[PDB]
C-alpha cells in the first residue's frame, strides 16, 4: 500500500509549524531572531524528541536561549523523513523564488 | 474473437500483389500497337 | 512490425534515388 | 493612478515618525538602486541568496528592523546578517567596505535616504511583484 | 600519361555521371561515414545521457521511437566540447551511453558539407560556368554550422547542439525561445522574411512564367511538351509576364530584365538565411532578442502588459520545465 | 582503441594528402578555356 | 621526487585514483590506546563492480557477473575523514563523518541491461578485530554503511511525477484507471544497509598511510520504487591516511 | 533420467536427493511441448506462443 | 549501349488476366481462414 | 508498444495503391510504340 511520505508529512505538525527535524532551514526567516545563526546551530543538532530540547545545544548564549524560547510555540517536531533530509536537503532543498 | 492479428495483412497482400501484378501486364498489352 | 515498417519505407525510398539518378530518362538535346 | 504624496510617504523610523519623499527623490532612489543593488536585487529579489528578500514584511522581522529610512540606511553603511549576529561589510557593498565595493565610494548620506525610499515605496507600487521573482512577472 | 596523372584526371572529369574533383575525395568518405553512422544509430541507439545527470534519452527506432520521436540525441553534457571520438571511450558501450554518434555524425557532415560547398565551385569551374551557385548554398551551410557547432561552442557543449531528429528540433526552438527570445530578435525576423518572401517569389515567379507560357501543344497534351531541352528561343513570353505584373501592381514595381529578376530570387532568400544563421551564431553568445518586459508603466508606476509581457509569460513557462533535473542554482547561465 | 586510432589518423591523412597534392597538380589549368596562368 | 600538481594530472585518469604505498610499505603503525585518532582521507577506487544475476523460479544459486561501466572514471570516492575510536577492548572503530562519500555509477551487462547504482559508504561505521595495538598487514575493518535513493526527493520521471515535487498521476492518460499506475504514480524514497571489508595490505608505520582491497556489498537504484533493486558487489583499492588528532 | 536417479538412490541419496540432482534441461526434453511433431501447419511463431516461456 | 537484341515483349490476354483474378481471389477466399486461425 | 492495431495495413496500403496506379500507368506508356 503505496504512499507519498511528504504529502502524507503535509497533514501531521510539519504542515503547521516549522519541524526541527526535518523543516528545511530557509523556514527560519519567518520569525524574528532566528537565521541564520540559530537555524545552522538547530539543523546541525537535530533530531529532538521535543521542541523544548532545543535549548540545550551547547554554546548557546543567554539571548540565544530567550529568542528559542520565545519561539517554541512555532516549532514542531515529527519523527526524521528520509526523503526531507537527504541530499543536504534541509541546507538547500532546489527552491529558490 | 481472437484471430491472428497478421491475418488481415496477409490476406489483403495475398490479393494484391499478385492481382496488380497481373493488371499491370493486362493493361500493357491493351496499350501495345494493333495490326 | 512499426520498425520494420519505417525502415522498410526510408530502404525503398534509398532505392528510389538510385534508379533517379542511375537510371532516368537521360535528357536529350534537340 | 499616481504617485501621490501619500504613496511617498514610508516610516522615518521604528517609533512611528514618517517621511514624505519628494517625486526627485523617488526617480533618484530608483537611479540610485539600478546604480549600486540592481545587479544582485533586481524587482526586490536577492540573485546570490534568494531566501532573504527586499519585501518589507521581511525587512520589518530582520534585526534590527529594517523596515524603516534608518534601519536601511544604517544597512547600507554596516550590513549585517538577518539576525544582526554578524557584520557582513566584507561580503556586501556598504559605506563601510566603499574600498572594495567602489561604486560605494560615491553615494551620499542624500544618496542613501534616496535608495532606502526606494526600497520602501516600490512595493506600495508593485505589491507582490516587489521581491516575488519570476512568479510574478 | 603517369599514375597520379592519370589519376587526377578522373578525379576531375568532366564526364564522371556524379563530379568527384578534389573536394569530392574529402566529401565522399566523410558523407558516407555520417550518413552509415546517422543510420545505425538512428534505428538501433541505445538511449543516451544528454544532460550528464544520468538521465538517459531513447533517441532510436527500436528503443520506443518512431520517425516523429526519433533522434540521434546530442553527446553529454559531461563532456561539453571536449573531443569524444570512439577510440576516446574505454568501450562501444560507453561511447553510447555518452553520445558518441552525435560527434561523429555532426563533424563528418560539417566537413562535408563544407566540401560540397567546396565542389559546387569546382565543377562551376570546369564547365565555364559563372562560380556563385556555392555562395547560395553557404545560407543552408552557415545556418547547420550554427545549430550544430557555432551554437554548441558558445554555450560550451554539444549537449546544447541541435538533436539529429523531429522532435529533437523542436526541442531545440521551445528551448531556444525561452534562453534567447529569439522571435523577438531581428535577426530570426529577417530571417522569417527571407524563407516567407523566398515561398512567395517562389510562387510568384513560378506562377507569371507558367502563365505567359507561349501556345506549342494542344489540350490533349501536358503544356510541358511544348518545351525542349536545349531549345534556343525561351519558351515563355516574359513582355506578357511584364505587362501582367506590372499592371497587378504598378510598371516599375515589376522587373522587366529576367537577369535582375533572377538575382533577386537568389538574394531574397540567401541574405535573409545568412541573417537567420547570424542570429543563431550571435545568440550562441547571448546577445538575445529585444527585452520590453515590463517597457509600459503607468503613472504610479503599475506595470501594464504588452504582447512583449506574455510572449515573457510563455517564456517562463518554458524556462522553468526544461531538463527538469539539471539546473541546481537559480539562474540558467548556459 | 588504439588501432583504430591509428587506422584512422593513416585513412585521414591520405585523403588530406589527396586533397592538397591534388590542388597543387596544376588546378587553375583544369578549365574549359585559358589555361596558362601560372 | 615528482610532486604532481593539478596541471601534471589533469585529463589523465590519475585524479580518480587511490594512492598506493610501494612494496617496502610492510610495516605497523602503533596506536597508544590513551590517545586519540582519525582517518584524514580514506579513498576507495573500484575496479569491478559485479551485479547478481538474477534466476528463474529454480532457486538456483544465482552468481554475481562481470559488467562494463560506462560513466567513465568518476567511480572513485575520496577525501573522506572521520574519527577512528580505540575501543575498550583494543578494536578500532572507524566512524565516517564527511568526504566525497558516494558516487552514482552506471554499469551495463551482457546484453545491454544497464544497473544504476548509489556507490558509497555514507555514515561508515567499520571496525577491527580486537587488540589492535598496531596497524598492520593483518588488520582488516569490516562494517555497514547506509545506501540512501540514487535519485533524491525533487527527482522528476519524464512525465513530471516526483516525490517532493511532480505530478501525482499520469495526467496524459487522464481517465485511465489509477490502480495499476501507483507504483509508477506514487515515489517512495529507498534507505537500505550495504555492508564492506576493508583489507590492508601495506602499511608505512612512519607515516600513518595503509592502502589495500576492499570488497563492499550494496543495492542499486530502485527507480524511486517503480523496480526491485539488483545486489551488486564492487571490488576495488584502498588508500587510508591515519592520524593523532 | 531414470537412470541417473537410479544409480543415486543406489549411492545412498534420498528420493528427494536422487530427483534434484537432475539437471532441468534434462527434464525440459523429457516433455512433450518440445517434441516437433506436436504442432499444426497454421500456429504460427515460436513455442513459447503455444505452452509459453517455460521458467522452472 | 547498342540495343540489346534479345528483349521480347509481354502479354497478357484479358481472358487471362480473368482466369489469374479468379485464382487469386479464390485462392484468397480459401487461406484467408487459416492465415486469421 | 500499444501502437493501432491498424496502422501496418493502414501505411502498407497508402503505400501500395498509389504506387501500384502510377506503375500501371507507366508500364502501359512504355509498352506504347515509339
Ligand atoms: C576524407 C576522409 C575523412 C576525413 C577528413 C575524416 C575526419 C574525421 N573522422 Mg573519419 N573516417 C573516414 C574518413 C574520414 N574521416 C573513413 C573512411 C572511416 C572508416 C575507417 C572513418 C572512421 C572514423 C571513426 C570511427 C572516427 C572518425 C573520426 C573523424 C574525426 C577525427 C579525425 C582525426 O582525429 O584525425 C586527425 C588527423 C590529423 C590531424 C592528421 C592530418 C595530417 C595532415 C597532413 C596535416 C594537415 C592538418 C590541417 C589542420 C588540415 C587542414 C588542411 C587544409 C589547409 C586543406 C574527423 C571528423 C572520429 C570522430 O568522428 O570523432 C568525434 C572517430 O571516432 N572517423
Ligand atoms: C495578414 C497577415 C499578416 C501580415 C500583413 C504579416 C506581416 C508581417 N509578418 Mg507575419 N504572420 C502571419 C500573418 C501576417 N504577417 C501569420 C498568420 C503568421 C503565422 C502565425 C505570421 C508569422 C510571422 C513570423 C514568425 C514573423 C512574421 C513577420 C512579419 C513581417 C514580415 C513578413 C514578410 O517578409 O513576409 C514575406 C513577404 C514579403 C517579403 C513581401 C513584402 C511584405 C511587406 C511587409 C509589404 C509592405 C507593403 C507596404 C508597406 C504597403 C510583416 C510585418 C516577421 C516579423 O515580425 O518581422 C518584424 C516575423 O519574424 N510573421
Ligand atoms: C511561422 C513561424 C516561423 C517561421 C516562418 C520560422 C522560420 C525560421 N526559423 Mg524559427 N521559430 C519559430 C517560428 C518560425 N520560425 C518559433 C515559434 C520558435 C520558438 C519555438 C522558433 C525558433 C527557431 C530556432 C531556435 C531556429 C529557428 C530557425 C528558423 C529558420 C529555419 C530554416 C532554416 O534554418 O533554413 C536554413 C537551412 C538549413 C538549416 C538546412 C541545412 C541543410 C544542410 C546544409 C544540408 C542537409 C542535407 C540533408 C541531411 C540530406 C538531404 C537529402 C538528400 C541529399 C537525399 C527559419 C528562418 C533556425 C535558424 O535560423 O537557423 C539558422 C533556428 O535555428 N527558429
Ligand atoms: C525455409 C523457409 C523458412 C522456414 C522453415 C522458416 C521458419 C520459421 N520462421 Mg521464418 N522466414 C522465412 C523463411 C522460413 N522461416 C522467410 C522467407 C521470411 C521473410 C517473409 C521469414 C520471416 C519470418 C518472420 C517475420 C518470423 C519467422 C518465424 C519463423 C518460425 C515460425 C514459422 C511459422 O510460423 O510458419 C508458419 C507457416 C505457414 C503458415 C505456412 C504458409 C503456407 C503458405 C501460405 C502456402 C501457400 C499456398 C499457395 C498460395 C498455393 C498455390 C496454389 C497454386 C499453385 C495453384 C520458424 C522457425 C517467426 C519467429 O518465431 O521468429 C522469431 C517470425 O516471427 N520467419
Ligand atoms: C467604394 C469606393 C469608395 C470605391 C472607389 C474605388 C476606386 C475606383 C478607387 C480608385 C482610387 C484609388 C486607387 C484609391 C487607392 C486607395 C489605396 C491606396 C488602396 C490600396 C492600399 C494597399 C494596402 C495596397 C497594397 C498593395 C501592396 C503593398 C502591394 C505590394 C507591393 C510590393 C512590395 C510588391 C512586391 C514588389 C517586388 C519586389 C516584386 C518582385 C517579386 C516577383 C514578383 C518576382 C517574380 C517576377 C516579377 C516579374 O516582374 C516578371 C516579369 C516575372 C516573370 C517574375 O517572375
Ligand atoms: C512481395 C511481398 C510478398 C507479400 C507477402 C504476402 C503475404 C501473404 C502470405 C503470407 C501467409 C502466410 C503467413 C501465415 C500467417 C502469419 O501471420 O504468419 C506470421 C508468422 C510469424 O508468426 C508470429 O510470430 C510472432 C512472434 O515473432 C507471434 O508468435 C505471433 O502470434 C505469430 O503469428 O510469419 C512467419 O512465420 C513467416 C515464415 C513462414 C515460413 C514458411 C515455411 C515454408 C512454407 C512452404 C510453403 C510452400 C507452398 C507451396 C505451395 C504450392
Ligand atoms: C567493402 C566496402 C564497403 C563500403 C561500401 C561503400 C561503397 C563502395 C562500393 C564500391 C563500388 C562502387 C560503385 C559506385 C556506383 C557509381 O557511382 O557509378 C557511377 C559512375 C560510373 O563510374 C565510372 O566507371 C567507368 C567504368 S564502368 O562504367 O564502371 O565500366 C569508368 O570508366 C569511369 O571513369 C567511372 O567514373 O561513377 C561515378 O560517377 C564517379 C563516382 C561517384 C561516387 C559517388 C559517391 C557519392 C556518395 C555521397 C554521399 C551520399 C550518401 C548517401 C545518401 C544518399
Ligand atoms: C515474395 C514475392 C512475391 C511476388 C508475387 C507475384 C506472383 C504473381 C503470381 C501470378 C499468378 C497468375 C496466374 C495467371 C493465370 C493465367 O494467365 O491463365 C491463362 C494462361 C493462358 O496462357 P496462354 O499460353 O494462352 O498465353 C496467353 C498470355 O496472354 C498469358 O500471359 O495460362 C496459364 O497461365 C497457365 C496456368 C493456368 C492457371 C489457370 C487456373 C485458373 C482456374 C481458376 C481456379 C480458381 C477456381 C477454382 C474453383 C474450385
Ligand atoms: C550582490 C553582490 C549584492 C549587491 C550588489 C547588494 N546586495 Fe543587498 N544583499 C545581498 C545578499 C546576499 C543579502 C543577504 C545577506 C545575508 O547574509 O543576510 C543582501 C541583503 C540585503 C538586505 C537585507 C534584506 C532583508 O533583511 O530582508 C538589504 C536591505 C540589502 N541587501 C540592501 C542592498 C542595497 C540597498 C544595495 C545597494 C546599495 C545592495 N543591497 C547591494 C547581495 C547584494
Ligand atoms: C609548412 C609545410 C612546408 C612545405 C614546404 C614545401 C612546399 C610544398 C611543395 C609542393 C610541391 C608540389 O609540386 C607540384 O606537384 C605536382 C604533382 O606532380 C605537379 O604535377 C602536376 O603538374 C601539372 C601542372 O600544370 C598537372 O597538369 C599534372 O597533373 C601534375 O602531375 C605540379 O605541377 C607541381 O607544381
Ligand atoms: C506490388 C507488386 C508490383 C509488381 C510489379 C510488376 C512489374 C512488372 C513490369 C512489367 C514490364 C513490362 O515491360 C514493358 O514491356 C513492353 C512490351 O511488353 C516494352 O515495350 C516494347 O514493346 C511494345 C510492344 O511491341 C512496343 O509497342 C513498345 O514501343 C516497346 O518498348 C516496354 O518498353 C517495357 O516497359
Ligand atoms: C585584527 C585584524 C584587524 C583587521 C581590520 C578589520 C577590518 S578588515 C576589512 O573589512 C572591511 C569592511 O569592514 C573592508 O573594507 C576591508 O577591505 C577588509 O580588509
Ligand atoms: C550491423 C548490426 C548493427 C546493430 C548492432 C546492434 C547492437 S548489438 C545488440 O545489442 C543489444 C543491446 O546491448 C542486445 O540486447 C542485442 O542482443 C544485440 O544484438
Ligand atoms: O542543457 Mn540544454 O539548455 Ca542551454 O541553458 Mn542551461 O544548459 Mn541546459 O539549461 Mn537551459
Ligand atoms: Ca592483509
Ligand atoms: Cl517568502
Ligand atoms: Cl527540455
Ligand atoms: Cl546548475
Amino acid at each position: 500500500e503505496l504512499v507519498n511520505v511528504v504529502d502524507e508529512k503535509l497533514g501531521t505538525a510539519y504542515g503547521e509549524k516549522i519541524d526541527l527535524n526535518n523543516t528545511n532551514i530557509a523556514a527560519f526567516i519567518q520569525y524574528r531572531g532566528l537565521y541564520p545563526t540559530l537555524a545552522k546551530l538547530i539543523v546541525k543538532n537535530a533530531p529532538y524528541e521535543s521542541v523544548e530540547d532545543v535549548l540545550n545545544i551547547p554554546g548557546l548564549t543567554e539571548r540565544q536561549k530567550q529568542i528559542l524560547r520565545e519561539n517554541l510555540e512555532h516549532f514542531t517536531v515529527t519523527e526524521v523523513e528520509t526523503a526531507l533530509v537527504e541530499g543536504g536537503d534541509r541546507y538547500n532543498n532546489g527552491l529558490y523564488k | 474473437m481472437e484471430v491472428n492479428q497478421l491475418g488481415l495483412i496477409a490476406t489483403a497482400l495475398f490479393v494484391l500483389v499478385p492481382s496488380v501484378f497481373l493488371i499491370i501486364l493486362y493493361v500493357q498489352t491493351e496499350s501495345q500497337q494493333k495490326s | 512490425m512499426e520498425t520494420i515498417t519505417y525502415v522498410f519505407i526510408f530502404a525503398c525510398i534509398i532505392a528510389l534515388f538510385f534508379f533517379a539518378i542511375f537510371f532516368r530518362e537521360p535528357p536529350r538535346i534537340t | 493612478a499616481e504617485l501621490t504624496p501619500e504613496v511617498l510617504t514610508v516610516p522615518l523610523n521604528s517609533e512611528g515618525k514618517t517621511i514624505t519623499l519628494t517625486e526627485k527623490q523617488y526617480l533618484e532612489g530608483k537611479r540610485l538602486f539600478q546604480y549600486a543593488c540592481a545587479s544582485c536585487h533586481v524587482g526586490g529579489i536577492t540573485k546570490t541568496n534568494p531566501s532573504l528578500d527586499l519585501r518589507t514584511e521581511t525587512l520589518a522581522l530582520a534585526t534590527p528592523p529594517r523596515d524603516n529610512i534608518e534601519g536601511l540606511v544604517d544597512y547600507m553603511k554596516n550590513p549585517t546578517t538577518y539576525d544582526g549576529e554578524q557584520e557582513i561589510a566584507e561580503v556586501h557593498p556598504s559605506l563601510r567596505s566603499a574600498d572594495i565595493f567602489p561604486k560605494m565610494r560615491n553615494l551620499t548620506e542624500k544618496d542613501l535616504v534616496a535608495i532606502a525610499g526606494h526600497i520602501l515605496v516600490e512595493p506600495k507600487i508593485l505589491g507582490d511583484k516587489w521581491g516575488g521573482g519570476k512568479v510574478y512577472y | 600519361a603517369n599514375l597520379w596523372e592519370r589519376f587526377c584526371n578522373w578525379v576531375t572529369s568532366t564526364d564522371n555521371r556524379l563530379y568527384v574533383g578534389w573536394f569530392g575525395v574529402i566529401m565522399i568518405p566523410t558523407l558516407l561515414a555520417a550518413t552509415i553512422c546517422f543510420v545505425i544509430a538512428f534505428i538501433a541507439a541505445p538511449p543516451v545521457d544528454i544532460d550528464g545527470i544520468r538521465e538517459p534519452v531513447s533517441g532510436s527506432l527500436l528503443y520506443g521511437n518512431n520517425i516523429i520521436t526519433g533522434a540521434v540525441v546530442p553527446s553529454s553534457n559531461a563532456i561539453g566540447l571536449h573531443f569524444y571520438p570512439i577510440w576516446e571511450a574505454a568501450s562501444l558501450d560507453e561511447w553510447l551511453y555518452n553520445g558518441g554518434p552525435y560527434q561523429l555524425i555532426i563533424f563528418h557532415f560539417l566537413l562535408g558539407a563544407s566540401c560540397y560547398m567546396g565542389r559546387q565551385w569546382e565543377l562551376s569551374y570546369r564547365l565555364g560556368m559563372r562560380p556563385w551557385i556555392c555562395v547560395a548554398y553557404s545560407a543552408p551551410l552557415a545556418s547547420a554550422f550554427a545549430v550544430f557547432l557555432i551554437y554548441p561552442i558558445g554555450q560550451g557543449s554539444f549537449s546544447d547542439g541541435m538533436p539529429l531528429g523531429i522532435s529533437g528540433t523542436f526541442n531545440f526552438m521551445i528551448v531556444f525561445q525561452a534562453e534567447h527570445n529569439i522571435l523577438m530578435h531581428p535577426f530570426h525576423q529577417l530571417g522569417v522574411a527571407g524563407v516567407f518572401g523566398g515561398a512567395l517569389f517562389c510562387a510568384m515567379h513560378g506562377s507569371l512564367v507558367t502563365s505567359s507560357l507561349i501556345r506549342e501543344t494542344t489540350e490533349t497534351e501536358s503544356a510541358n511538351y511544348g518545351y525542349k531541352f536545349g531549345q534556343e528561343e525561351e519558351t515563355y513570353n516574359i513582355v506578357a509576364a511584364h505587362g501582367y505584373f506590372g499592371r497587378l501592381i504598378f510598371q516599375y514595381a515589376s522587373f522587366n530584365n529576367s537577369r535582375s529578376l533572377h538575382f533577386f530570387l537568389a538574394a531574397w532568400p540567401v541574405v535573409g538565411v545568412w541573417f537567420a544563421a547570424l542570429g543563431i551564431s550571435t545568440m550562441a553568445f547571448n546577445l538575445n532578442g529585444f527585452n520590453f518586459n515590463h517597457s509600459v508603466i503607468d503613472a504610479k508606476g503599475n506595470v501594464i502588459n504588452t504582447w512583449a509581457d506574455i510572449i515573457n509569460r510563455a517564456n517562463l513557462g518554458m524556462e522553468v520545465m526544461h531538463e527538469r533535473n539539471a539546473h541546481n542554482f537559480p539562474l540558467d547561465l548556459a | 582503441m588504439e588501432t583504430l586510432k591509428i587506422t584512422v589518423y593513416i585513412v585521414v591523412t591520405f585523403f588530406v594528402l589527396l586533397f592538397v597534392f591534388g590542388f597543387l597538380s596544376g588546378d587553375p589549368a583544369r578549365n574549359p578555356k585559358r589555361k596558362d596562368l601560372e | 621526487a615528482a610532486t604532481l600538481t593539478y596541471d601534471d594530472i589533469v585529463g589523465t585518469g590519475l585524479a580518480n585514483k587511490c594512492p598506493t604505498l610501494d612494496d617496502t610499505a610492510r610495516g605497523a603503525y602503533p596506536i597508544d590506546s590513551s590517545q586519540t585518532y582519525r582517518i584524514a582521507r580514506l579513498c576507495l577506487q573500484p575496479t569491478t563492480f559485479l551485479v547478481k544475476e538474477e534466476p528463474k523460479n529454480k532457486r538456483q544459486e544465482a552468481e554475481f557477473v562481470p559488467t562494463k561501466l560506462v560513466t567513465r572514471e568518476t567511480t572513485s570516492l575520496d577525501q573522506i575523514q572521520g574519527e577512528l575510536k580505540v575501543n575498550s577492548d583494543g578494536s578500532l572503530t572507524f566512524v565516517e563523518e564527511d568526504g566525497i562519500d558516494f558516487q552514482p555509477v552506471t554499469v551495463q551487462m551482457a546484453g545491454g541491461e544497464r544497473i544504476p547504482l548509489l556507490f558509497t559508504v555514507k555514515n561508515l561505521v567499520a571496525s577491527t578485530q580486537p587488540n589492535v595495538t598496531s596497524i598492520t598487514t593483518s588488520t582488516d575493518f569490516k562494517g555497514e554503511f547506509n545506501v540512501p535513493s540514487y535519485r533524491t526527493a525533487n527527482f522528476l520521471d519524464p512525465k513530471g511525477r516526483g516525490l517532493a515535487s511532480g505530478y501525482d498521476s499520469a495526467i496524459a492518460l487522464p481517465q485511465a484507471k489509477e490502480e495499476e499506475l501507483a507504483r509508477a504514480n506514487v515515489k517512495r524514497f529507498s534507505l537500505t544497509k550495504g555492508q564492506i571489508s576493508l583489507n590492508v595490505a601495506k602499511v608505512d608505520g612512519r607515516t600513518g598511510e595503509i592502502a589495500g582491497t576492499f570488497e563492499s556489498e550494496q543495492l542499486s537504484d530502485d527507480d524511486m520504487g517503480a523496480h526491485e533493486p539488483h545486489e551488486v558487489k564492487i571490488q576495488g583499492v584502498f588508500y587510508a591516511s591515519i592520524e593523532p588528532a | 533420467i531414470n537412470r541417473r536417479v537410479q544409480a543415486s538412490l543406489a549411492s545412498g541419496a534420498t528420493l528427494e536427493e536422487a530427483w534434484s540432482a537432475i539437471p532441468e534441461k534434462l527434464a525440459f526434453y523429457d516433455y512433450i511441448g518440445n517434441n516437433p511433431a506436436k504442432g499444426g501447419l497454421f500456429r504460427t511463431g515460436p513455442m513459447n506462443k503455444g505452452d509459453g516461456i517455460a521458467q522452472a | 549501349m547498342e540495343p540489346n537484341p534479345n528483349r521480347q515483349p509481354v502479354e497478357l490476354n484479358r481472358t487471362s488476366l480473368y482466369l489469374g483474378l479468379l485464382l487469386i481471389l479464390v485462392l484468397a477466399l480459401l487461406f484467408s481462414s487459416y492465415f486469421f486461425n
